[PDB]
RNA sequence: AUUCCCACUGUCCCUAUCUACUAUCUAGCGAGGCUGUCUGAUCAGGCAUUGCGUAAGCAGUAGAGUAGCCGUUACGAUCUGCUGAGA
């Protein structure tokens, strides 16, 4: 139990750091995802990490 | 690779100023051939030239 | 003087 | 993967030029052990010219990336 | 400035039970800390099945 | 008076990246009727038929709130960057994948 | 179009001797190888190149 | 406008330290805390010419008060413990 808790804490801190890195200073113009296009390799890697088909 | 006129035409056609237009950095050669506003409209339709949304900042 | 610290336990 | 202590390297530098000079510091760093990814430039300028983090975790291949860690 | 208010003075540590009025005393103070850590760890583990599933 | 909201989750479900039962559970646990979590006093009813989730509401409910809840659920499962909540007709919605280069 | 003194006095690239810091320099233009303006007070300041 | 009383002061005894700017060479040319404000809120940070010692988080049945009944939902400043900790 106490190892899974440490893993959860580490992953939560990592996610917070990544969210802070993505976030910026004074807000800028937004580039919507519905207008940009993402490749298939990134999607495959992310879905495999998630644990889906 | 001098897309100043292309940015001017995109800003005029979309009507959102030059601070809201986004020209694809990976399509410099394709945008370089858009010397007319019809080609600019075609690029905007294809998604090569995109219009940025207003900043999400509380009033 | 300091005593026992958190690290030293 | 390296750890650069930029607090030591940026000591005494004017607050107006911490962020630019830090870019030159990491460029020297990769020169000592061995092109900056724009994400790493964002990491450097995350708090403007005046403020740069004491430590930075890097991945050097020389192409240098920032890596996401809970703490350095 | 009242010395007993500042935590870094011996007056605070004696007038608050932190300082013996030693090692065994600190063990006496720090009993049950492991239980509190275990309980908070259990709550954290049971509060996010999805994150453990991502872990696996 | 009752208003019907339809969400078509067929595309993400057929691709093996969605569980409609968990989705419906998240809604029924987070509708927040009258500002209270789990105050479903028969005003809001959620049904999950396998590929279409239907929410029938007689209280204050809007498609914007449903979109907000769906996006929150997507972000919790960190699928926000691949699935979007989009509308086809009035008060008829679906989940669609973002544009992907083949 | 290059300075006469620097060319006459000309590993140097990547690193008439008044005020030279201690006296050697690294003149890049020399190694690789009429205008007029007024001022604070009206005058004719003529600057000429020395090829 | 002048003169006396009290208080203050690097004016001085008696100078010392820091910041900014400047000056120099080179390539070319060439006579921990607080105020205001902003990231939706915490956390963490930016700005305002340094603007002017117990961490984050969790818990207590102790807690000003907000919010359910005539023994009892919930929110909750502050306080206590993990914690001479954290950096």
């Amino acid at each position: 139990i106490k190892e899974k808790a440490a893993w959860i804490r580490n992953r939560q801190k990592t996610m917070i750091a990544e969210a802070r890195n993505r976030k910026s200073l004074k807000n800028k113009a937004i580039m919507p995802r519905s207008k940009l296009t993402k490749s298939f390799g990134k999607m495959e890697e992310h879905m495999s990490t998630l644990g889906h088909d | 690779a001098n897309l100043r006129t292309q940015k001017r035409l995109a800003a005029s056609v979309v009507g959102v100023g030059k601070r809201k237009v986004w020209l694809d950095p990976n399509e410099t050669s394709e945008i370089a051939q858009a010397n007319s506003r019809n080609a600019i409209r075609k690029l905007v339709k294809n998604g090569t030239i995109v219009k940025k949304a207003v900043t999400v900042h509380s009033k | 003087f300091m005593g026992t610290l958190k690290k030293d336990l | 993967e390296y750890t650069i202590n930029l607090h030591k390297r940026l000591h005494g530098v004017s607050f107006k030029k911490r962020a630019p000079r830090a870019v030159k510091e990491i460029k020297k760093f990769a020169k000592l052990h061995m092109r900056l990814a724009p994400e790493l430039n964002q990491a450097i300028w995350k708090r403007g010219v005046k403020g740069v983090e004491y430590r930075l975790r890097l991945r050097i291949s020389s192409y240098v990336e920032p890596v996401l860690v809970a703490s350095a | 400035r009242n010395p007993r208010k500042l935590k870094w003075t011996k007056a605070f540590r004696k007038a608050a039970g932190k300082e013996l009025a030693e090692r065994a005393f600190y063990k006496n103070r720090m009993r049950g800390n492991k239980e509190k850590d275990f309980l908070r760890d259990k709550k954290l583990v049971e509060s996010n099945p999805e994150l453990l599933r991502i872990r696996e | 008076i009752a208003k019907t909201f339809t969400v078509d989750v067929s595309s993400p479900t057929e691709n093996g990246v969605f569980d409609p039962a968990s989705y419906a559970k998240y809604l029924i646990d987070h509708i927040k009727v009258e500002g209270a979590v789990g105050n479903l006093g028969n005003a809001v009813t959620v049904t999950e038929d396998g590929t279409v989730v239907t929410v029938v509401s007689t209280a204050k409910f809007s498609g914007k709130y449903l979109k907000y809840l769906t996006k929150k659920y997507l972000k919790k499962n960190q699928l926000r960057d691949w699935i979007r909540f989009v509308s086809t007709k009035t008060n008829e919605y679906r989940l669609a994948f973002y544009q992907v280069t083949p | 179009r290059v300075s006469f003194k620097n060319t006459r006095e000309t590993q140097v690239l990547d690193h008439f001797n008044s005020s030279i810091g201690r006296k050697a320099r690294w003149p890049a233009k020399s190694v690789k190888f009429r205008r007029r303006t007024y001022r604070a007070h009206g005058r004719i300041n003529k600057y000429e190149s020395s090829p």
